[PDB]
């Protein structure tokens, strides 16, 4: 249990400084863990930033028109891809993204809505 | 006290027709969308028939008429799109009517196929900001998917809901909170109630509620927004003849009012007032619950002439106002007192008190 | 309630006051003590059922549907098992 909670947590705090108070209260999440009682509050926690999160994902398709601006948003968040939460909110946009592309058809045009380490996900392997 | 205000009722449409949803504008309030089901004596007539009437002008005719091939189940104003009226059927198939367009034959229209519905769609409703938002769907079989309002021939995402590995939960109805736009709690036929997530990694099902022994008829959430946070408290009605608050917290019922003698079909809690919620029994009482003023008796009561079953409720989005759809598939409108709806400055802290005291 | 705190601390007196009494004593002293302490308590509890007596008129005092009354009923349940209790509640239950 606390391997897993590692692995989740030390990717998640590496990596959102990639993508103040949200990290002020991550690490106050982490300061609370250092146990069923602790895991639920820092899922709570945790689950709230990542819809804060959501929130902003879904400006991202309020403020663009065209593809080249919502591919700029989404090469500035990589943080979120390997969050199995953000996935829906980052699925929603991936097929009209990457339907478009397709017509289109750039490698770097597909890999940004699909992420580093495109090779694992099933549309981006045709 | 509760007034009769309007009646509203067409010949040839709502007549042989349960109403089997309502739902009231957001942006223009006056409007009320209600759905029916098929008319079993007349075949010729349309299976499925939505009518929008207006409380602003005095006319007995519904504002718009709408039908489409399948009984409608539900019904719902696109909250984020005031051209548009979606509803499901028994069919199993999202049907969208636009005002504007001269077709009461819906616009677009859902598939048919595995991976969109084929059991009946009871709950749909739109989920999200005005920058973006989906209209969320769930059959009788569990399956739930996200769907665009501008486009509706592919699902944006199809997933089954399930608990206990393999078991499908027959959502009878679902809710959600405030502000909340992950987490719902839909009732199930089986007379559990579910706490569900749409996005995450335990995305699905989260937590189960037992404590009702028939099938769960109306969820909701809370509505009316404060000081204080009561967003997670929700009120069920099921056919065991009890209306049970929860909390989200809580695995088991927070509370049970059963003052009733028949079914609870539809249960909500009112948008302005904290305490106060409003359930529909089948005898044709509507009974408004102020659980400030007293817990064990409804705080006001008010029974339809003839008394039919009262399939649903639904109140204003002022909340002063609260139409009851019955069998006849007259669509009843009541006017709720001064002294039940607009609630006293206290009645937050007071309904936090009465909280504590259960 | 203060009559609940109250009859909660009468039992306790009650109980210490017969608990002083040296119980294992056994002579005429242990015996005549033993019964002294004993009547002083069953007068005291007596007293306790008459205080309990009071909360039982009060319900009639406060409920005014038949719901309300049920459940003062069901929540104090048990104390009808007493057999002074049982007796004073003939008119509710009807």
């Amino acid at each position: 249990q606390m391997r897993k909670f590692r692995r989740q947590h030390e990717q998640l705090r590496a990596v959102i400084v990639r993508v103040a108070n949200a990290i002020e209260e991550v690490n106050l999440a982490y300061e609370n863990v250092k146990w069923e009682a602790a895991m639920k509050r820092y899922d709570e926690r945790i689950d709230r930033v990542e819809t804060r999160i959501t929130a902003r994902l879904r400006d991202q398709l309020g403020t663009a028109k065209n593809a080249n601006e919502m591919f700029r948003i989404f090469s500035r968040f990589n943080a979120l891809f390997v969050r199995p939460h953000i996935r829906g909110a980052i699925r929603e946009y991936q097929t009209q993204l990457i339907q478009r592309v397709k017509d289109d058809i750039y490698m770097k045009r597909v890999e940004d809505v699909l992420g580093k380490g495109w090779e694992n996900h099933v549309e981006g392997q045709k | 006290k509760l007034s009769l205000n309007r009646q509203f009722f067409d010949e040839r449409w709502s007549k042989h027709r349960v109403v089997s949803c309502l739902d009231w504008s957001s942006q223009y309030p006056e409007l009320l969308v209600a759905s029916y089901n098929n008319n079993e004596d007349a075949p010729h007539e349309p299976d499925g028939v939505a009518l929008v009437w207006n409380m602003k002008y005095k006319k007995t005719t519904p504002e718009y008429v709408f039908h489409c091939q399948s009984a409608v189940m539900s019904a719902t104003f696109a909250k984020f799109h005031p051209n548009l009226v979606v509803g499901g059927t028994y069919s199993g198939q999202i049907v969208l009517w636009d005002n504007r367009s001269n077709k009461r034959t819906p616009v677009q229209r859902t598939p048919l196929s595995a991976a969109a519905h084929t059991h009946p769609v009871y709950c749909v409703n739109v989920v999200g900001t005005q920058n973006a938002h989906n209209l969320i769907s769930i059959s009788t079989d569990g399956k739930i998917c996200s769907w665009s309002l501008d486009m509706l021939s592919h699902p944006q995402d199809s997933m089954e809901l399930v608990h206990k590995q393999s078991k499908a939960v027959a959502v009878t109805s679902m809710s959600f909170p405030v502000g909340d736009v992950n987490n719902f709690v839909v009732g199930s036929e089986e007379g559990s109630v579910y706490t569900a997530c749409r996005h995450g990694s335990k995305a699905g099902i989260s937590e189960m509620f037992e404590g009702h022994q028939g099938p769960i008829t109306g969820i909701h959430c809370h509505a009316a927004v404060g000081a204080v946070d009561f967003s997670h408290l929700f009120v069920t009605s099921s056919f065991d003849w009890t209306v049970k608050l929860w909390t989200t917290k809580n695995n088991k019922p927070l509370y049970s009012f059963e003052d009733n003698a028949d079914y609870v079909y539809d249960v909500m809690w009112s948008p302005t007032h904290p305490a106060l919620f409003a359930c529909v029994d089948g005898m044709g009482r509507l009974d408004l619950w102020n659980l400030n003023n007293d817990t064990e008796v409804p705080t006001a009561s008010i029974s339809v002439e003839g008394n039919p079953a009262l399939n649903r409720v639904r109140w204003t989005h002022s909340g002063r106002e609260i139409a009851v759809g019955d069998s006849e598939g007259q669509i009843v409108i009541y006017d709720v007192g001064e002294q039940i709806a607009v609630p006293r400055n206290d009645e937050w802290a007071r309904f936090g008190r009465t909280l504590a005291e259960i | 309630d203060a009559a609940d705190a109250n009859a909660i601390e009468e039992v306790n007196l009650a109980y210490e006051n017969v608990k002083e009494v040296d119980g294992l004593d056994v002579s005429k002293e242990g015996t005549e003590a033993w019964e002294a302490a004993m009547k002083r308590y069953d007068e005291r509890i007596d007293r306790v059922e008459t205080r309990i007596t009071a909360r039982l008129r009060d319900q009639l005092g406060t409920a005014k549907n038949a719901n309300e009354m049920f459940r003062i009923f069901s929540r104090f349940n048990a104390l009808f098992v007493r057999p002074h209790i049982r007796g004073a509640i003939r008119e509710y239950q009807t």
